[PDB]
């Protein structure tokens, strides 16, 4: 779960979006 | 939409999330590590909202429900439409005024027995929705200690034909007799049409029971019987089967003559159906959907 | 409420430190040198930085 890094927001941690994990940034893309 | 008040006081009253303070067994529950769903979900909070749990679980605290027993009270006043809608924050605001005035142990338990019987005692106001005697039967067993017994011709048929009109007002909720001046009405539907005049009625059919008319007379009534009558006889049409008034009477050239004007449109709305879903099915102009269809119909 | 328990370092990790060169060496126009980032035992090093 690894619900113990997290800075939680209150009782549920603030678990981030989708997007968050990769990157596609090249010149026109 | 609901069926209880009280709930809905535990839903505007209580904590969403769980808690110690009000719902112990399900707050241990979790802390131990022991549940289906999540189980391995308490550890991993930190020292912040464990300490905040764990504390207050194995040493509960000592709340108070008088601002909750108290919209178990209020809520059950306002669904019965005791108090108007716009008001209910007065009452409270007075209520628990009330209750911390002269507060006891006494009425601390005694709030709580009346946060019971608004629950399993309020079972009449489920009761009298089916049976419906708010406004059907005993306001209609008046009206049978108005009219007179003694009947010159068709002793019998008399007192059958009221027979089933008290099931007329009884196998239907909705429908309801009142008092409204010197005379009883009957309405088959709240937020309704068809308004029976029902003392006129009975007395237009008071020397009449006996006719023994011949099945040659149809436009004579008009100055004999009255349309609303007319209207009430439709209306103890479907509630009335082929034994009340048996064959020869006058009303036998009505009541069973009205079941079959009934037996018509019952089932010609079943080829209404079928006339107005194949217009679009082959490609006919609506506005020329309904005028030739009623013709054939009427 | 900011998470504690193997979030953080309990024990003395140096926030930064300063790398010391050796074997540095010249031409008329390029410059040469060398580090050992030793980067060790139970921490990570993000590069960008």
């Amino acid at each position: 779960n690894f619900a113990s890094l997290a800075p939680r927001h209150g009782s549920r941690p603030f678990m981030g979006t989708w997007n968050e994990i990769g990157t596609s940034q090249l010149n026109g893309g | 939409q609901q069926v209880d008040p009280a709930m809905l006081a535990a839903l505007q009253s209580q904590p969403s999330g769980v808690t110690p303070s009000d719902d112990w067994a399900a707050a241990m529950d979790r802390i131990l590590a022991l549940t289906t769903r999540n189980p391995e979900a308490f550890r991993q909070q930190p020292q912040a909202n464990r300490f905040s749990a764990i504390l207050e679980a194995v040493v509960p605290s000592r709340t108070n429900p008088t601002h909750e027993k108290v919209l178990a009270i209020v809520n059950a006043l306002t669904e019965s439409k005791a108090i108007r809608k716009d008001e209910a924050g007065l009452i409270y605001n007075a209520l628990l005024e009330r209750v911390a005035r002269y507060n006891s142990t006494n009425v601390q338990a005694n709030l709580d027995r009346l946060t019971t019987d608004v629950r399993e005692a309020v079972a009449q106001r489920e009761r009298f929705m089916h049976d419906t005697n708010l406004g059907s039967q005993v306001a209609l067993n008046a009206f049978l200690s108005t009219l007179p017994a003694n009947v010159p011709r068709g002793q019998e048929d008399y007192v059958s034909f009221i027979s089933a009109l008290r099931l007329l007002v009884a196998e239907v909720p909705q429908s309801e007799v009142y008092q409204s001046g010197p005379d009883y009405f009957f309405q088959t539907s709240r937020q309704g049409l068809q308004t029976v005049n029902l003392t006129q009625a009975f007395k237009n059919l008071q020397g009449m029971w006996g006719v023994r008319a011949p099945v040659g007379d149809r436009a004579t009534i008009s100055s004999l019987l009255t349309p609303n009558t007319r209207l009430l006889l439709l209306l103890i049409a479907p509630f009335t089967n082929s034994s009340t008034i048996s064959r020869d009477s006058y009303l036998g050239h009505l009541i069973t003559l009205y079941r079959e004007a009934i037996g018509q449109t019952q089932v010609d709305e079943q080829t209404f159906q079928e006339i107005t879903s194949v217009s679009r099915a082959l490609g006919q102009q609506d506005t020329g959907s309904l005028e030739a269809t009623l013709n054939f119909l009427l | 409420v900011a998470p504690t328990h193997d979030v953080t370092t309990d024990r003395s990790q140096r926030l930064t430190l300063r790398f010391v060169p050796v074997d540095r060496e010249d031409t008329a126009y390029s410059y040469k040198v060398r580090f050992t980032l030793a980067v060790g035992d139970n921490r990570v090093l993000d590069m960008a930085s």
